[PDB]
């Protein structure tokens, strides 16, 4: 996969890794929100291979919003 | 001068078949109680190592070895036997004899344990004693040959007899007895190992049950890192209690009781000079220790 | 980046609070941060601690 | 180590009453920290003042990796102008030998090594102070080294209950019982030691565990039949608890298993993490003890000639 040839380009220039540059280059899913109390926007974010809210890994128990 | 030897003095009556053997064992190394200048031979023999009633086995001659004090003969007199302890009496000479009762090769520049005969016997008939010479074999191998045979005790409840060392074969194989005389070894590994891994596992009580090769990654950096943001990475927070708190401190001992063990700490180096770097077994190699 | 990822180990170790709850990640901008509450120079003078509740629905028991 | 051995020399200011002169030559033989080794220093650079760290008190958890940045020495020999003492870690003299003062409750055995440890236990704290300088002094406790590494383990044992809202305080051994003084220890320091513990714990679980974990339903049955085995779990180890419960089983089968060992390859990792762990709490056993004129027993409040250990 080019993720691979990827990689040993951050590997390269920045001498080192973190998983800060990890997850940045599988996928992220960046929602607007807007908040109840002062009318302004903000994020809401699930990465992929997380464990949170849309989560390649761990999704059980998954949560729905029928109520 | 201002160089020490111990003397160990021969009882005499000795036979001559007994003394020719005492003749042929000139570089050796020979533990002793307590460094002084005459001794008898009754606290070098193996006899002088028991707590009973029991012959010690392979874990109490580690252990002993720890409180006994290594010696390398040097020339045998019929009368007395001139030894000099390694760990003041060669601070001042520099260079000391040893032959190999190992029969793996010694390079140039190599660090040297001392292993008891574990891997595989002179008895003096009208002295009534027996003596066992550890063997002098290096120390990166020494973790390793000494792990090999933890290792085949484990499969008592692939080949383990490969070490190829400097290009020669080894056959730890070669048996019976050699088998139930390292027993008492197999027991404390188990049972440390055992304790660890329940131990972490109560504190951590998700180790295994956590997701694999990435969360395990990211619960291990966070833990691997220096940060300030340690104690809630880890903790979980009639009826009985598990005695956890407690159990970390037996095990923690045990533990300890171990690190001294199984060190095999490097007591000889050797320092070819004048000669060639391979040294084989049956053959004097000079010593030369930390200045 | 990093405080928002050493709370994914939270989770992952169980040391929050409630089993069948589940994690929300969430940027808070810094204009809903103003007309909400403190100052934004005050958290410019690298992680910060903050306290998390939850709280029941019309009956006063928080976590 | 030199030809004639290295010698620092600790320098005395000139304002001295003559009472905490005499308290000096009592300190014959003591454990000295230096934080360098550095030719010439002073008395307050040795003292407890200069010990401390920015601003905070360390209390007795915190005090051992304060020990474990500095050096070890030892008074050889109390000079009206000066004190004269050797280093450890640098080979420590042209003869080495040196004497050590037992200021220690536990008398000492030939041939086992010394580790030290602060003044933590009751009733014999004892710190001699340098009132015209307005000096303290706390000096360490030498001791053997599977007492330390026991008071270690009772010390860190205890910090881990104040993270959680009984009893570990008694020690014993030649039949003497002893408990230590303790009162509070801070939250810094000991997530620095627990930090060190789990890193080192982890470390030890390889793919060659998991087959040792099968092994715990052999030594349950063993103990029955042996009372060596017996010897092991005391009633107070988790696995006796945990044999009781759980029967585990194998992983089947390895990948690449042909080419490799498993069970070598947990061993010596676990050698190299846990049982390794003595030395990472504490401070290294640099001393053991080898009475010349053979005295098995070295009495509590004498000295002892002192050799090097690896």
């Amino acid at each position: 996969s080019l993720v691979e040839w990827l990689d040993r380009g951050w590997e390269a220039l920045a001498g080192g890794d973190r998983p800060d540059w990890l997850w940045s280059r599988r996928s992220i899913s960046v929602v607007l929100r807007h908040h109840y109390g002062t009318k302004q926007r903000f994020v809401v974010v699930s990465y992929e291979n997380s464990v949170a809210w849309g989560g390649r890994r761990a999704r059980p128990p998954l949560l729905s919003s029928a109520l | 001068a201002d160089g020490f030897e111990t003397d160990i003095a021969i009882p005499s009556g000795i036979s001559r078949p007994d003394a020719a053997a005492l003749q042929r064992c000139e570089g050796r190394v020979v533990f002793l109680p307590t460094i002084r200048r005459q001794l008898t031979l009754a606290d070098v023999a193996h006899e002088s190592f028991v707590s009973g009633g029991v012959s010690p086995d392979t874990l109490g001659l580690l252990l002993a070895y720890r409180r006994r004090f290594p010696a390398v003969i040097t020339r045998v007199l019929p009368t007395r036997i001139v030894a000099c302890p390694l760990d003041v009496g060669l601070t001042h000479a520099g260079t000391v004899n040893l032959r190999n009762t190992s029969p793996v090769d010694l390079c140039n520049g190599d660090p040297i344990s001392l292993v008891p005969p574990v891997f595989e016997d002179v008895r003096l008939d009208s002295l009534d004693l027996t003596l066992r010479f550890p063997v002098p074999l290096p120390s990166p191998l020494a973790r390793e040959i000494v792990a090999r045979l933890v290792a085949r005790g484990i499969r008592d409840l692939p080949d383990l007899n490969v070490l190829y060392y400097n290009g020669s074969r080894l056959s730890l194989l070669a048996l019976g007895p050699v088998n139930a005389e390292l027993r008492s070894l197999v027991l404390n590994m188990v049972y440390s190992i055992t304790e660890g891994t329940t131990i972490i596992l109560t504190l951590i009580p998700r180790l295994f049950a956590l997701s694999a090769q990435d969360g395990y990654v990211n619960a291990l950096l966070q833990m691997q890192s220096v940060t300030r943001e340690a104690a809630q990475l880890i903790h979980p927070e009639g009826e009985r209690r598990l005695p956890l708190y407690e159990a970390l401190v037996a095990w923690l001992t045990h533990a300890g009781q171990l690190g001294d063990t199984l060190a095999l700490a490097p007591v000889v180096r050797v320092c070819t000079f004048d000669g060639a770097a391979v040294v084989r077994s049956g053959d004097m190699a000079p010593v030369i220790r930390y200045p | 980046m990093n405080a928002h990822l050493a709370n994914e180990v939270q989770y992952d170790l169980g040391h929050v609070p409630g089993r069948p709850s589940s994690l929300v990640h969430v940027i808070i901008s810094s204009e809903c941060l103003a007309a909400a509450g403190i100052p934004l120079a005050a958290l410019m003078r690298a992680n910060f601690q903050v306290e998390i509740q939850t709280r029941a629905h019309a009956t006063g028991d928080c976590t």
